[PDB]
RNA sequence: CUGAUAACUUACAGGACGCUUUGGCUUCAUUGCUUUUCAGGUGAACUGCCGAGUAGGUAG
């Protein structure tokens, strides 16, 4: 088990996120960002508190009320704009089929025969209305749609023969799962993830842009730079037409659009698929090798679910769960080595 | 079939109006002994301002030309080295067509002049109505022209200092044989006879 | 207690006051300022007394009358102007019932269990009655209110189904409660305050309308920058229509509405909700940690104040003017993590 | 004393003086300049004159009679105008009785009752009819009012119920102090300052405007601007109705309305109310710190001047002169913290 | 002496002197001019005004006001040579009174000399100059070649006792005033040349104007009639002609200065001997040669004020 | 066999793929990429297991969390841009003929008649297709043509008397080997590579130029460097413009283009041309020296090949497939030395 | 008159797979820029007549 050189590509490529201003004249220009110095007062616990006493007489009641200045990046909707427009692409690939690297013929085939029995028994119609729930319901927006007033979705998928699949304010109309099984939209986009996992050399090609109505010059949040260790929030950017741009990152749009891991202990809310189902928020990372619930304890006993995926009926609790883990842990997948 | 002879005001510090002034004035007095209405005026080399430093005189029969530069004036200035004249060269049927015409509308927009067409139109309203009111005219505000370029002629039979302004337009390279003036002219009220420069 | 990891993020996001001279003629122009040159005197007291006596004879009697020229920034109203329009939007939202970070899933159970408490015995209507009325008494425009003739406050709440909610000129009409707790207006929108921070998911988008009647071209103060460390007082400005105007701040009018403190030591002024109740003007801060009724000395015995919310009845003197600054600074909060 | 944040608001806020000339049709356009370049002859004393002997022949009959060209800004009335309208805003408010920052509640506490002690002992009378007889005289247009034939200042109050306070022709009449102390216009808006200095939240705001009759095509001389070092002489300039025009300076017309300090040792004219009592034309300083009667040579004595304020009767030639003085100085200015 | 910081501020404030045209109806025009530029064949703006056909007269208008700015400085920095320069104004002002360059500022308004050029190839013109504070009647002068010439003709009984004195406690009376509107109507001939007062442009004839009913109209300057009405100094060494009173006694149209930094007769060499001055004006007799011929000059200088620093 | 010195050189000499943003005015930029770091989680299985048991009691739960961060390259189409241009050329020689060094005059004319002999019986057709049907498939861009939506390839040869070669999208039109055979220059350019291997001093240069139309900002994939011993993923690059921009390398679109070994032992997928036929998606090397069919075990066999290459008739599975692939290492090939 | 006098270093090459940095914020009090100013067309491009003519022509 692990043969040492064990590594699978991803199968879903989402792009940079593009904001945008539309003015009432139905023109474009791009959301543009300043860097403002304010003055805060000393907050910091650990100004007046020493552990757990009170501290030397310099944090007296004179020097604790001292300003001082830190520095932010402000972004907000300027004054007379219509709407922002929020723009990206998403491709759906089916690289989960073959791992990258196998090193040895005998996880090969077990891995290539678990993803065809799990194709043929318990299909992809779960996983992909999963992943597709949150590409149409602007999850990938994260802070922006809390504190706004209306956001439509409009998505053009590839190949395709007809008009844009439109999702109008998703606040009061898609709301649960069936809201979202619209008669003339719904049934075909869910079909082009199912035949683009499925079937070799499998394509969908998904780019989709979000209006958000926001009140009078409301902060937009995009992503924030990681600065390795006075500047709090600076923000991740990119040059349009010459002016640097708020972005909301790459690889965060992806981690937006994969929070579908619900299927853990209990069940709180979806959680980023990881192989230790780490929760960022509660800093306790759920699915702990302990447990014996995570990846490499389930991946390790592969050869026990060909088994159960040969005869009726997989219970689902234990086998599907653990079959909808594994295979949303290959989507995303890479790199098993040890 | 047209002649020129040339004449240069060499000694290289000389007003070229002050002496076209006096040529053209003795061309104006040459032709009234004999009314003859033929000969042009021709500046040659006439640039931006200041009017060159010769003049060519371009003719009809040349009977004329000739007997133009026998007026004991041109002879009487030629014993001091002031003029240097040429042998009656035919004109090249290759040659540019200006006109030299006095405009004389360019004096009147000068006060002196709008004073004399004011006076003049409240003389003639006797073609009867209302008497005019002297009071309803305006030098405009910016009266603009180009070039005129003027010359120093003063009258004969008065001691007025009249002074006569010619310009440089060009077009149709033949007309009439010819019909000119006692000031040479390509002016005379009914042909605008070009000059073969 | 305090463990290490622990962020609360704010309920209330106030914006920019944009700044707009309306004429007689119903048409509006971006108030513009002027960066003005200046002549004043040798005023300083370090300039003729150095420490703590008199200055050698550098500084004589004709030393003192050279004036020393400023260049500052000047912001008034346009001659034949009718009045100051001033529009700024505050959303609350239900961002105190749970912690951003916790780290520890013993202390989420208290903060949780106390915001629960807090709501089911002593409700929403004080806090709520105490940030609208900053709201509708126009506290965000700070010293332009001073020196100005009347001044009307119209505010569009949203989710709304009537009348924008017109508070008319705001000296004589309302001054105290109980001249905003009258009849039409005011009980409606004091729950939707109520409503957002009580429910999940819970949101109140409040747009406000100002209009100042200010006396023959009178000079705007709107707020400066800072400039970490001649030109003193440049203002903080936005582009409108390509025309630079002055903003008022957006962390300025979050610091306006949140002037709530009156439960500190003896009692005579509003203070800004802090954690050592920094009094800006007065240097030396209230509820300095020496006193023991600052945020940490509160929050550090929370396990007190779940006794207190179950026994009928409470005291209000040291148990509910504290829970009131506890939630106060819950609402504010982020981080307090040591 | 003087406790290293000491800051005072000013009390007294006037205006621009924005100029208008009307015309026999009773209609009203902006006073419009223009910058003419005029020849002045060489009569600078360092121009035939080293230090302070003779030159070398470069200052000879031929080079003092090239005439060296200034260019200046030229204002004056247009022919056939029928006078000239200057127009301004002043406000009386109570922001001398609390300090804006204190740092100390030992400096506070006694200037709150030296204000009160000063109130209620000789109250605001004196004061009141000084900053009085400067706004209703017209000390405020500065130069326009030598080569004038008569200026009548009409001037609007609030808060008032009733007609306007006009004063006519300021050259014969309104000489004196007793010839303003007559019947509708002295005993009821000398009151309503004392009423706006006495009271917290205390306001009065004056409109004043001001008819001047000057001679044919006469001159009119507005403020001039700094530039920090052709173009000498250029006016401070503001736009009304498109149109640019001179505007008499906000901080000009606020030294004009506090001309009113002859309490320096002897006596010759009234200052502008300084620290250290700074004349501009003798560019010498009366109360120059070695005299003892500058500003924080009398602050410091403040417990002194409360023990004077104990009992009958203020000494009407070192302490009313000096507390007049040291009130005047908490009107105006801010800050003395060194 | 030169204290650094010394301004004096002018007592005598001229205005532009706006011209105009009477017709024979009684109705007045401001007179209008044209510019000529000429665009030579591939700037250079050449302006004329002339009197335009059938008008009766022109009427030239303006105003001068007499004041008592030159009693005290408008910054003096030291007050040691402040009380010397009261003193010394004074002085003057007792012991020689106010007479001299009143009458002297007052023929030179009252004849028409601000006029410059206008008054050449004219038929006769009048001048009627509006006093204030004044009680009574307009004081008019007319036809200005054949009555009035000299001092002795300006003198006569009826206009000139009132009008010298009035410019006297305007200059004695501090915060004294005069202000004089003075007009005069030019009889000039059939299309007669107007000479206005002509614009700077660094390197031709470009007048100033200023707009009157909404139409340009040229102005004859300000500093232009007011260095016309201050065409006074003729105590400088000898005497051939009155000039400008300025400090080296500068002529314009002849490019020399007399009153030279060298001669000793120039405003700077004689204000600093003023203590000397305070000196012979004490006891009598002032010889008016060296002392009255150099103090009219002093006080002429005072009223022409700002700045003699350093 | 194997004389301990014998060397050969290129046939096919393949440069860097210069990639270039073009607008809709039609104005081509340089592509550029930049360093952009980001935080990961703890997905390592070293982390929390040691072989193949438990971990000690430091990978706790919230030692699980505490998210470690990276410093990668980004490369992407900028927003707004019209498509990718993606130029490079190749160059076929005749250096197969005769080794390069030799030392020895007797396996030196074994391999110029063995190479005659393949010349005249078997033609250069096989070899000289597989190789031009992976030059004009943009198989040399890798993985720039997946998640694409279409790629034009223009191609200008070289000597060439007329127009520029032609492929229109090639997703639905150019999929088989008949759908090269269609009508035009197909004919013309698998000729003279016949003629660049057959003539001696032929020579064919082809100077290629792909369109590439990705979605909207799409992630572009250029070659990493090697870094032997903190930047993980960083791009190889080259100077243009005097500005830096992403390659994607000289000898990663030579192993693109000499794709054709499909004859090992059975068949699953065309490999690179090596000697013992190392494949990289699984880690073990078909076709080495203990099944006799590598490079080394075929050669030493050469005077064998060239008795059936002379009568009547090479049976097309075991000889003539041996024979293809003795061809394709001699093109790429040098050295043989040992040693 | 050079550590002198002579000198081919060559052939072949796939670095790739995976990734959320985020929570909080009051810059603000005070202000007089002022004094005085010559751009200069020697006389000089005039007077008619025709035109209903602020259109345009023309003599001297």
């Amino acid at each position: 088990k692990l043969p040492t050189n064990l590594a699978y590509e991803r199968s879903i490529d989402p792009s940079d996120v593009c904001f945008f201003v539309v003015w009432p004249d139905d023109r474009k220009t791009p959301l543009t960002y300043n860097s403002r110095t304010l003055l805060g007062q000393m907050e910091a616990k650990s100004l007046a508190y020493d552990v757990s006493g009170q501290p030397i007489k310099s944090a007296t009641a004179e020097a604790l009320a001292q300003g001082n200045p830190h520095q932010v990046d402000f972004c907000h909707v300027p004054y007379g704009a219509s709407h922002i427009e929020c723009s990206f692409s998403v491709s759906f690939s089916s690289e989960l089929r073959q791992p990258y690297k196998c090193n040895s013929s005998k996880v090969k085939q077990t891995l290539v025969q678990l993803v065809e029995l799990y194709e043929t028994k318990i299909g992809w119609t779960e996983l992909a209305t999963r992943y597709l729930m949150n590409i149409c319901n602007g999850k990938w927006l994260w802070k922006n749609t809390r504190k706004a007033y209306c956001w439509n979705i409009v998505l053009t998928p590839w190949p395709w023969n007809g008009e844009k699949v439109g999702f109008e304010d998703i606040r009061t109309n898609y709301t649960s799962r069936q809201d979202f099984k619209n008669n003339k939209n719904w049934s075909a986009i869910v079909e082009m993830i199912k035949t683009a996992f499925s079937s070799t050399d499998g394509l969908a090609i998904f780019e989709v842009r979000a209006t958000l109505h926001l009140p009078t010059n409301a902060m937009v949040r995009p992503s924030q730079v990681f600065t390795e260790k006075q500047n709090s929030r600076v923000f991740q950017s990119t040059t349009i037409d010459g002016e640097r741009s708020p972005i909301l990152g790459a690889f965060k749009t992806g981690a937006a659009i994969a929070t579908i891991d619900d299927w853990y202990p209990e069940a709180t809310e979806p959680l980023r698929v990881g192989r230790f189902g780490v929760h960022r928020e509660d800093v306790t990372c759920y699915r702990h090798p302990s447990t014996g619930k995570d990846f490499f304890s389930i991946l390790q006993q592969a050869e026990h679910y060909i088994e159960v995926l040969s005869a009726n009926k997989t219970p689902a609790q234990e086998t599907i769960n653990d079959m909808h883990f594994l295979m949303a842990n290959l989507i995303k997948g890479g790199m098993f080595q040890h | 079939k047209w002649y020129y002879k040339t004449i240069t005001f060499l000694p290289e510090l000389c007003n070229n109006e002050s002496l076209a002034a006096k040529c053209l004035r003795v061309l104006h007095g040459f032709n009234y002994q004999y009314e003859t209405r033929n000969i042009g005026v021709s500046f040659p080399l006439w640039c931006d301002a200041t009017v060159g430093k010769k003049i060519s005189f371009v003719s009809k029969n040349k009977i004329e030309l000739d007997l133009l530069l026998k007026q004991h004036y041109f002879v009487q200035m030629e014993q001091l080295q002031y003029f240097h004249i040429s042998n009656t060269v035919l004109v090249p049927e290759d040659c540019t067509y200006v006109s030299f015409r006095r405009c004389q509308s360019i004096d009147k927009l000068t006060a002196a002049g709008l004073a004399r067409k004011i006076r003049r139109l409240e003389k003639r309203a006797l073609s009867r109505g209302e008497a005019f009111d002297p009071s309803s005219f305006a030098q405009k505000e910016h009266t603009a022209i180009a070039h005129y370029h003027s010359l120093g002629e003063s009258s004969k039979q008065t001691n007025r200092n009249f002074r006569l302004n010619i310009r440089m337009l060009s077009e149709q390279p033949r007309e009439g044989n010819s019909i000119f003036s006692s000031y040479g002219l390509a002016n005379s009220e009914n042909s605008f006879q070009p000059v073969p420069l």
